[PDB]
RNA sequence: UUAAUUUAUUAAUGCAAACACCUGCAUUAAAAAUUUCGGUUGGGGCGACCUCGGAGCAGAACCCAACCUCCGAGCAGUACAUGCUAAGACUUCACCAGUCAAAGCGAACCUUUGAUCCA
RNA sequence: GCCUGUUUACCAAAAACAUCACCUCUAGCAUCACCAGUAUUAGAGGCACCGCCUUCCUUAAAUAGGGAUGGCUCCACGAGGGUUCAGCUG
RNA sequence: CCUCCGCAUAAGCCUGCGUCAGCUGACAAUUAACAGCCCAAUAUCUACAAUCAACCAACAAGUCUUA
RNA sequence: GCUACCUAAGAACAGCUAAAAGAGCACACCCGUCUAUGUAGCAAAAUAGUGGGAAGAUUUAUAGGUAGAGGCGACAAACCUACCGAGCCUGGUGAUAGCUGGUUGUCCAAGAUGAAUCUUAGUUCAACUUUAAAUUUGCCCACAGAACCCAAAUCCCCUU
RNA sequence: GCUAAACCUAGCCCCAAACCCCACCUUACUACCAAACCUUAGCCAAACCAUUUACAUAAAGUAUAGGCGAUA
């Protein structure tokens, strides 16, 4: 996401009113574009044996086009919440 | 503007067609092409550039009369009336083809070189090396695009692999694979080049019209010029 | 002369009146009620109050969202409140230069999604930001089912969560049919999300799509007249039999 | 890239014909070598400070030889007075030498045919201009 | 200046004078001189004395910067050690 | 020479400044609109 | 247009971003866009001048022009109290700016260039 | 100026513009112009058909007229611009 | 005595030298055969100018539906 | 609906000479060379004569298209509804104008010739000017006084 | 004595209050055939112009912004 910022701080609007905008509140500055930030991982658990990665059960911290392109869609993944943790959990128990 | 194409029919026909001229205008209505406009009321002659066409229900090399070969208001090189089973059909006469000649239509690549007959078509890999052609395709079956001028003539440089090297009329190699069809010789009206206008009117008949401003960029024409870099600048014009 | 009225409040009279006071208050509520979107293309102030560094004075401190153009396109997609951005710019980030008309665009990517309350794969043109929201909702029903309109910010989004609450609320059979076990999973999965059909039927409805449904519930054709003053004579002599 | 940018460069900014483009890329393929922008200087010294045309430049293969080398050769025959800038007219009061003259010959042809000098002289006029070089980077 | 500002109706201050000029309530404006802080390395020891000076303004000249100000800048300020306090009032002023 | 640059012809009067072609567009709807507004007898031509 | 300021927009590339298409960011171009045309002097030219100072015009308090007649300067040398403070004055006809200075304190025992903002 | 044509509607019809001819540059290709075309093609610019080589006369008096890639060659044409014999004429 | 005039059609205009009584008002009037307003579809068809169309002459290559 | 160009489908071009012609002469038709008239005109570009083309790159009716920094242009800066180096209308708009013009009862009083400035058609400061107020010297002014270098007068002020 | 002169209500202005048969999108006013959303700019002020300016009360023209200047 492009994240801009104003050039010209906005007049303070009160409470309950709402800021009155003009031509220079209109002029921005890209302060960052997210889709240049570094590359973080996403939690998964795993369903399926799964080459390099893992069998079944265990949190992963896998590339995020990895997980949503290939494990999530094909079911061999689950999103890492705490249902499923807390599901896992009995299933690595009753074991 | 309510501009649609006159190039609305969906089957082949043999009936020339009533083609609109555009006079060098866009379906919006503007001067995209300039010095276009007038000229000889012209109809079509839908020309079928794909030679190997085997007709319905119908496969494998065939045969066909040259029923005639006739001026083309459309093109340079003059066409020719060409009928073979059931069906007849434009195409584009080669320099020496005549009212009932014979032509033959092929797909096979035979494993030693087809003896090239002028105005048969065959896949350019059963062609011998050296030989001329026209109304060559860029991809198997896509139908004829280069050397389809009058008296243009390829040469077939070189076959490789499944691979041909044809030198089109501009000097320039194309490579195409052997198994897209050209017919042999050169196109027809080898004389076009000969032919002299000999008056403004004509090429009024032409279609061809004067037309002056041709560049609406601010300024008109303007040739390129070469910036000079800081260093030149001290000598890019220098006074007498 | 002057209206009674101020020109900004005639909408809501509008809504005070003729079919659209006929409509559903629950939908009214909705409409009338609005909420700021979760800032996308800015960064928010941390707090209410700053120490600024000119003065070293305790300064409030306001969040004015940047105007998002959302273009028809986004509403047959799921852009994660994401938005195009018309503003401008000053050519070299220095005032004193020229000041120059500057459009941001999102990147859109075309995904498939699978809803399970509506066991259907959905091609959806869609950011980095709705996937990474997906991500952090636990899924497409999820995510659909927790952003809020204004958040949500799609027709189609909205289209979904209406689908996806009317499959909660009716518990449809529908949903896996011959798997009631499947079915029940789902819906317990979903259950906190369940709302009464009558408020499900009217979710993300724009103002006309409302009005149409409501004329469509309300139109009768008109009873004959016969069948009432039959009915008012039959009452009638029911009554004078019975004195 | 390396390849379209060189030939964007002899099209575009040096205003080169395709077959001029083949021609130079045909004798002298050392063009792809060097680097953009040393191009770009040396065909400007030809055009503008030499006042030599893309006919000429391709005839003598003038971009095959190294810039320093033009620079040394050039100047010295400019400070001596032999060789002229053309003037805005395109004429000078002496025609000039000949690219082959200046270039393609040795070092001794040159300065006795063209520049009709001495070798000292010239090593010291090279190790001048190398100086100034230094000084003007 | 704003005689009549567009949102208030009010008269503005001019607050390039407020940024230079220090009004005491009497009447009289204070003011650094011109170059005090340039160019000191060739200025005479008496230049440079003059110069470091806090000098008061004509009466024409206090007359320009008191239309260019308004009230609120022409009022009794009891600040708690304020440099000026003595300064802000005229003693033994006949005419 | 000049003056008689009307040369009527009620086709072209209609294509041109008809009621189907102000309606057309938004534009010409917006023409009507203020021919209506001020109250005009003829909208369209 | 080799005037100044831009590249929003397109075209190229490059780097990220999504795994041909597209988004963001840079660079180079194309195309354009916005804006300006200092002053005094000089008819047969191919410019000169614009600030400060000295002399005459302007003889004797001050002041006095010019396309007027002449000359000079954009600092250096010195030292490093060539520090700090402060009565009272002068003043280039305004302001800005620029000068001189007793007393006092402190060491010792000097003879021209330009503001504000901004950094 | 090759020519027929075009042009400043309303002060210029021309030697200007176009023009066949020629040269240069750009383009290897299809489903809305170019084009239902394909290098003998298309777009742009330049140039100009074509072809060949590299003091005297006029008057009586004449600031008029005619003659002793480049250089030439004017076939025809012209409400073009000059000069002239003869005639004709307010 | 005069006229590239006249009569029609088209286009345009819209009652704008018909009657009556006082330019105004009232009253009347242009009658379809001419002209306009068309076609039930699906597909399949439809190379071969015109120019007195026959020779002759070409190039600019030229309105062409049955079951 | 003019005009420029273009699209669709139409139409016109006598006679003679010549033969398939951007051919000759010359009607219709188109144009507008030259002259005169007209110049608030018959006409916001005409009339009369004269003249150019007149089977073509022709002329022309009908309908459609291209739209304003745009179109169109055989480039004349030509044309785009009589005034196009960039249409017209509405709006912004009561644009702006250091420039021109205008600025309406009676009566009295005081009232006149440097600096900076993209500045010399303007403005700001000064000087002058007006009003009101405070209190106390103001002008004139003799004697004394104001430079060496190398005239008329002026400055200054006791008295009056 | 001609032309003329005159006239007073037709209405309007600003507030308050109150929220106000048939035909017709085809060539409109013709009875009847197989598709919207998207920054205003600029004049103007800055004595040019280029960033900028220019679409209850009180706090206060204050904090702030600003070729730190016009001004906001
Ligand atoms: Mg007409
Ligand atoms: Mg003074
Ligand atoms: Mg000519
Ligand atoms: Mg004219
Ligand atoms: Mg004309
Ligand atoms: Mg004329
Ligand atoms: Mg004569
Ligand atoms: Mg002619
Ligand atoms: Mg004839
Ligand atoms: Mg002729
Ligand atoms: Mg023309
Ligand atoms: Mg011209
Ligand atoms: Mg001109
Ligand atoms: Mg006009
Ligand atoms: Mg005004
Ligand atoms: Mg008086
Ligand atoms: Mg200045
Ligand atoms: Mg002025
Ligand atoms: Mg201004």
């Amino acid at each position: 996401t492009v994240i801009v910022e104003r050039w010209w701080k906005v007049p303070l609007a009160g409470e309950g009113r709402k800021p009155r905008l003009h031509r220079r509140h209109r002029v921005y500055k890209l302060v960052e574009d997210t889709k240049h930030r570094p590359k973080e991982n996403l939690e998964l658990i795993l369903t399926q044996s799964v080459e390099n990665v893992g069998v079944r059960g265990d949190l992963v911290s896998v590339k995020k086009s990895l997980g949503r392109n290939r494990l999530l869609p094909q079911g061999l993944a689950v999103y890492a919440s705490p249902e499923n943790k807390k599901l896992f959990e009995e299933e690595k128990l009753l074991r | 503007a309510n501009f649609v194409s006159w190039k609305s029919r969906t089957k082949y026909t043999i009936t020339p067609v009533k083609m609109r001229k555009s006079g060098g205008r866009d379906h919006t209505g503007r001067i995209r092409v300039h010095g276009i406009g007038g000229g000889h009321k012209q109809r079509y002659r839908m020309i079928d550039f794909l030679r190997f066409r085997p007709e319905e229900t119908k496969s494998g090399p065939f045969e066909e009369k040259v029923i005639q070969v006739r001026y083309d208001p459309c093109r340079s090189a003059d066409i020719a009336l060409v009928a073979g089973g059931s069906r007849k059909r434009w195409i584009i006469a080669t320099e020496n083809m005549q009212a009932g000649d014979t032509i033959l239509n092929s797909n096979h690549i035979g494993r030693m070189a087809v003896a090239a007959r002028e105005g048969d078509a065959h896949p350019l890999g059963a062609l011998p090396v050296g030989t001329l052609i026209n109304n060559v395709e860029s991809e198997p079956g896509r139908g004829a695009q280069y050397i389809r001028a009058a008296g243009t003539c390829g040469v077939l440089l070189r076959k490789v692999n499944g691979t041909a090297i044809i030198q089109l009329p501009s000097k320039r190699q194309m490579q195409v694979l052997e198994t897209c069809v050209a017919t042999v010789g050169r196109v027809s009206n080898v004389d076009h080049n000969k032919r002299v206008i000999g008056k403004a009117g004509r090429n009024r008949w032409l279609g061809k019209r004067p037309n002056s401003g041709r560049w609406h960029r601010k300024g008109g024409w303007a040739g390129r010029k070469i910036r000079p870099l800081p260093p030149m600048k001290s000598y890019v014009k220098l006074p007498s | 002369p002057l209206h009674k009225y101020p020109v900004w409040l005639w909408k809501r009279l509008q809504l005070r009146e003729g079919i659209c006071s006929r409509l559903p208050g629950h939908y009214l509520r909705s409409l009338e009620e609005e909420r700021t979107p979760t800032p996308v293309h800015y960064r928010p102030h941390g707090a209410k109050f700053k120490i600024n560094p000119k003065n070293g004075q305790r300064e409030r401190v306001e969040d004015v969202p940047i105007p998002i153009y959302f273009p028809p396109e986004s509403q047959r997609g799921l852009w994660g409140g994401e938005g195009w951005i018309l503003g401008q710019i000053y050519a070299n980030n220095d005032k004193l230069s020229k000041r120059l008309k500057k459009v941001w665009k999102p990147q859109l990517f075309e995904r498939e999604f699978y809803s399970e309350i509506l066991d259907k794969k959905f091609t959806v043109t869609v950011t980095m930001r709705t996937l990474d929201l997906i991500d952090e909702a636990y899924g497409l029903d999820f995510y659909i089912l927790k952003t809020p309109k204004e958040d949500l910010c799609s027709k189609f989004g909205m289209d979904l969560k209406r689908g996806m609450l009317l499959r909660l609320a009716r518990q449809d059979p529908q949903l896996h049919p011959e798997d009631p076990e499947r079915r029940a999973a789902i819906y317990d999965k979903y259950k906190e999300f369940a709302i009464p059909e009558e408020e499900a039927e009217w979710v993300g409805l724009t103002l006309e799509e409302a009005i149409e449904k409501q004329r469509l519930l309300e139109e009768k054709d008109p009873v004959p007249l016969f069948k009432i003053y039959v009915a008012e004579l039959i009452q009638q002599l029911q009554q004078q039999a019975l004195s | 890239q390396d390849i379209n940018d060189t030939v964007r460069l002899l099209k575009e900014k040096c205003l080169f014909t395709v077959q001029q483009v083949t021609k130079i890329l045909h004798s002298c393929p050392s063009v792809l070598r060097e680097d953009l922008g040393q191009l770009e200087y040396k065909f400007q010294y030809a055009y503008f400070r030499m006042g030599i045309k893309h006919p000429d430049i391709v005839k003598s293969e003038y971009l095959q030889y190294s810039l320093t080398k033009i620079k040394q050769r050039h100047i010295y025959l400019e400070r001596l007075g032999r060789y002229q800038t053309p003037d805005k007219k395109g004429q000078t009061q002496i025609p000039n030498p000949l690219l082959k003259d200046i270039l393609r010959v040795s070092e001794a042809e040159f300065l006795a045919r063209t520049a009709c000098t001495s070798v000292e002289e010239f090593q010291v006029f090279k190790k001048l201009l190398a100086r100034e070089e230094e000084e003007s980077e | 200046l704003t005689y009549f500002s567009a949102r208030k109706g009010k008269r503005k201050t001019v607050k390039a004078v407020i940024d230079r000029f220090l009004r005491l309530h009497c009447g009289l404006w204070v003011r650094r001189k011109a170059g005090y802080k340039k160019k000191l390395w060739k200025k005479t020891p008496a230049r440079k004395k003059r110069l470091r000076e806090f000098v008061f303004c004509n009466k024409t000249q206090s007359k320009l910067l008191d239309k260019m100000t308004t009230s609120f800048w022409k009022r009794r300020n009891w600040y708690v050690d304020d440099p000026y306090q003595k300064y802000h009032d005229r003693t033994n002023l006949k005419v | 020479a000049r003056g008689n640059e009307y040369q009527p012809s009620n086709i072209k009067r209609k294509n041109k400044h008809g009621w189907v072609r102000r309606l057309s567009t938004p534009a010409g709807v917006q023409v009507i609109l203020r021919r209506m507004l001020k109250g005009r007898k003829s909208l369209s031509h």
